[PDB]
Formats: C-alpha cells, structure tokens, sequence
C-alpha cells in the first residue's frame, strides 16, 4: 500500500 | 494561483555506474516528496491522489532533474550523490543506447535553448500534475493545476524572453521525448530487479510495487 | 511559410478485432505517405529522410486520426475499413486497457475540446517532422518545419479561439499521451507476429523491420 | 531496406 510515500506525505 | 516564483523556489530548496544510479535515484525519491509538497496546491490534493501523482511521475520527474543539471557537463549526467557517469562509462555498463537518448533529446536541448530553472520547474510540475494519471479521485481538478501551471510558464516565457515566440511551445514539445526515455528507464529497472545483479533500495524498490503502467 | 489550410487540405483529402485493426492499419499505411506528401515542404526532404520520419511516427500518425475519426462515436473506435470496434470488443480480445486508454486520454479529450481537423492535421505535421528520429541527415531542418507547424497553430488557434488563451498548450499536452500509447500499441504488435496468430500484411510488415525504438 | 515504403515516396 505504498508504505514509505505515504508516511513522507503525511508528515509536515 | 500558480506563481512562477513558488515554482522556482521549490527547485532551488532541493539543489557499475547502474548501481550508482540506483543509489541517488532511491535517494532523489525522498526529495522529490518535499519539492512536491513546495509546489503550490500540491499538498491540498487528498492523500491518495498525492501518491498517485508521484508515483505515475517520479522517473520523468527525476530524469528532467538531472538533465538539467547536467547541461554544463560534456558527454555525461551529475547524479545527486555527487558522482558523474560519463557516456563511456554507461556504453560500459551496457546501458549506452538509452544514456545518448538523455543527452541528445534532454540535456543537450536544454543546453541549446538555456532552459532556466524557472522553466524546468514548470515543466517538471507539469508533469506532477498528470490528470491522466489512473485512480485520481477528482482528474478535472489535477488539469485544472496543470493548466494554471502552463498558463503562468508561457506568461513568464513572453515577459523573459519576449524575442522567441515559440520558446513556451519549444518547451512543452520536450515532454513526449521525456515520456519515452522515462518508460524505458522504468523497463531497465524492472530488468535490474529481475536479474537481481543491482541493488535496489527501498523507496526504488516501493516504487515497482503494483500498480504499474 | 507553413499555412494551415495546406495541412487541413492535407486532412480532407485522405478523409478477431484485432485482425481488423491491423488490416485497418496496414490500409490506412499506404493513404499516410499520400498525407504526409501533402504536408508544405515534407516532399522536399531528403528521401531517406521521409522514410526515418514516416517510419518513426507512423503509428501515433494513425492512433491521432483514427481517434479524431471517432469523437462521436460512443465506447469505440471507426476504422478506416468502416468497422466499428467496441470497447467489449476489444476487451473481449484482450486487449480492453490499451484500447481503454485511447478512449479515455485520446477520444474523450478530443470531444471535451471539439479539437477541429485544422488542429488535428497540425499536431499530427508535428509528430511528422520529429526531429529527435534517429538517423536524419539534417535534425535542425526537421526542427525547422515543426516549428513552422507549430506556429502557425498557435496563431490558427488564438483567432479562431480567442476566448480559450490555454488551447494551444492543451492541444500540444496530448502528445506525451500520444507517445505513450504509441508505443504500447508497437509492443503489441511485436508480440503478434511473435506468436503468429494474426495475419500482418505487407506494409505493416515492412514496418517491423529494422531499425526498431 | 524497406522496399515498399521506398517506393510510395520516390512516385508522383
Ligand atoms: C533508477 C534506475 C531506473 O531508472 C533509471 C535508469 C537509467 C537512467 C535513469 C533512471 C531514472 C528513471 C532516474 C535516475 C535518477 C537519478 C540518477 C537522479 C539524480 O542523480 O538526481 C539513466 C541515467 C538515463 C541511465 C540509464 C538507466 C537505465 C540506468
Ligand atoms: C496495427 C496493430 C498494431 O498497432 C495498433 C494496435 C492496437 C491499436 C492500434 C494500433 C495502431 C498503432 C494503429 C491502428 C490504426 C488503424 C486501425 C487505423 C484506422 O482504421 O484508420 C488499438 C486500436 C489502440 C487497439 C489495441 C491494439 C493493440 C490492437
């Protein structure tokens, strides 16, 4: 599910 | 709004050879996600239609980047890391045909017109906003981005560069070559995973989950 | 000089499915080099030169008017021969996302903005006069003639559609689109006479001989 | 040497 772009994204 | 001026500061905020061009590719992914997140509207898409875009053009997006950061160069491309791949040495790695594709269609273009980087950012934000990008929840505001995005390039082409005309045109005619040379990139990197003989990182490595094309 | 009615007189004079497509195809072949003499200046270029040019672009030249043909056409495609194409059809042969794909990115935008065949006789002159084609004995002269092509739109298109200042853009931003589907309509086809289970004919044959890419 | 395409372009 495309774990490490989302976390990137979601941050600050 | 789409001001040239938050373009242009979201590309100067991220200012076997094979393998050293998977290592600052993999690299180059973590600072893409922050240029996008610079590029104006970017980050008021919903989350999933982020990672869409990002996804279907992290290779254009990052192959135009160092293109142009290249174009002093003579006969090669700078990688991110600091290292730089001549054509001889990719010619060496078996890479050789695609490697000239990028000088001869990308670098040595932006070279000929003095693309500046007000322009690459534009063009690269273009690219970001791809309404044909598969699963989009909302497509018609994604082409709404992307036609604020060339309405203020060729605004900022005619004020800059007012004697060429044709340069807003001459500069979107650089993004079918830059589709293929990315789609080819991306059937050498499934090859390189296939064959197992280069390392992959993480982020490089998420990037070939499903979906793909 | 590059006046748009030549390339619009151009237009209007050459005005298993899968099996049908590539007898389509392979019709439709022999009226593109009739179009392409039409186009100011093509039949001037050096012989060789035609054949690169001609051998480069055949396939987008035709995906653009075959999908320019069928704006009005709901879920499909005409073909030159007179056959309609359903998308269950091509869905039920296989080949339903690449068929998807020129529906959604080529057929539908085509219709949204009521692209006219002035527009459409120029980009395809665009795609015609490529200059990164491998081989030509002179790129800049190509480059010269899609310039011309290209400027004469722009101005085609600022008269006859002043109250939408971002058409000329949004016509030139089909073509990554184009080269994208251009080239996995190629593949395709290189895995039909791979397997042999489709008759190719002569001169969509001739288009599979070397060089290729 | 792609013969038919040849010959398409040299005609009247
Ligand atoms: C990553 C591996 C597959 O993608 C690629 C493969 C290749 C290339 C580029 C990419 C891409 C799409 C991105 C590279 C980004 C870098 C290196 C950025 C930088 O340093 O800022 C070039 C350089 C054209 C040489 C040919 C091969 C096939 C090896
Ligand atoms: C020809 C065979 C490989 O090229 C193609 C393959 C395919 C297609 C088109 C082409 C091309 C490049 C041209 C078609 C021209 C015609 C049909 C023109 C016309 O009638 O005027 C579509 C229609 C998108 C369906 C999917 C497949 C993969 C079957």
């Amino acid at each position: 599910k495309h774990k490490i772009l989302h976390r990137l994204l979601q941050d600050s | 709004d789409m001001p040239v001026e938050r373009i242009l500061e979201a590309e100067l905020a991220v200012e076997d050879p094979v393998t050293n061009i998977c290592q600052a590719a993999d690299k180059q992914l973590f600072t893409l996600v922050e240029w996008a997140k610079r590029i104006p509207h970017f980050s008021e898409l919903p989350l999933d239609d982020q990672v869409i875009l990002l996804r279907a053009g992290w290779n254009e997006l990052l192959i135009a980047s160092f293109s142009h950061r290249s174009i002093a160069v003579k006969d090669g491309i700078l990688l991110a890391t600091g290292l730089h791949v001549h054509r001889n040495s990719a010619h060496s790695a078996g890479v050789g045909a695609i490697f000239d594709r990028v000088l001869t269609e990308l670098v040595s273009k932006m070279r000929d017109m003095q693309m500046d980087k007000t322009e690459l950012g534009c063009l690269r934000a273009i690219v970001l906003f791809n309404p044909d990008s598969k699963g989009l929840s909302n497509p018609a505001e994604v082409e709404a981005l992307r036609e604020k995005v060339y309405a203020s390039l060729e605004a900022y082409c005619k004020h800059k560069y007012p004697e060429q005309p044709g340069r807003f045109a001459k500069l979107l005619l650089r993004l079918p070559a830059l589709r293929s040379i990315g789609l080819k990139c991306l059937e050498h990197l499934f090859f390189f995973k296939l064959i197992g003989d280069t390392p992959i990182d993480t982020f490089l490595m998420e990037m070939l989950e499903a979906p793909h094309q």
